[PDB]
């Protein structure tokens, strides 16, 4: 019974989470350039201080 | 009397013997059954801990 009760409850979180990973992949190609626009920032402000 | 004793011993021998054969069968297809759910649960606890 502990069981069942246990798988029930996952599966209906599983689905709750596949929802939302939909809806945040219609956003990320653009990664490919995170580490250089941080040191690009970096650098702009050791420049100026 | 000493053979009314026996008889009843006997008796609840038999049925002492017959019972452990089968619960031990039922035993062993039990603990089979637990584990193959409980399987089942780690394969999509694994899944969601991924997704989040």
């Amino acid at each position: 019974q502990l069981l069942i009760k246990q798988i029930r409850d996952m599966r209906s979180e599983h689905v709750a989470l596949q929802n939302q990973q939909k809806l945040a992949e219609k956003v990320d190609r653009k990664i490919s350039d995170k580490d250089e626009n941080i040191q690009k920032t970096r650098c702009m402000w050791n420049t100026i201080m | 009397m000493v053979e009314m004793i026996e008889s009843q011993t006997l008796l609840l021998t038999y049925l002492t013997i017959k019972m452990q054969k089968n619960l031990f069968r039922l035993e062993e297809k039990a603990e089979r059954n637990l584990l193959l759910v409980n399987d089942q649960k780690d394969q999509l606890q694994e899944t969601i801990h991924m997704m989040k």
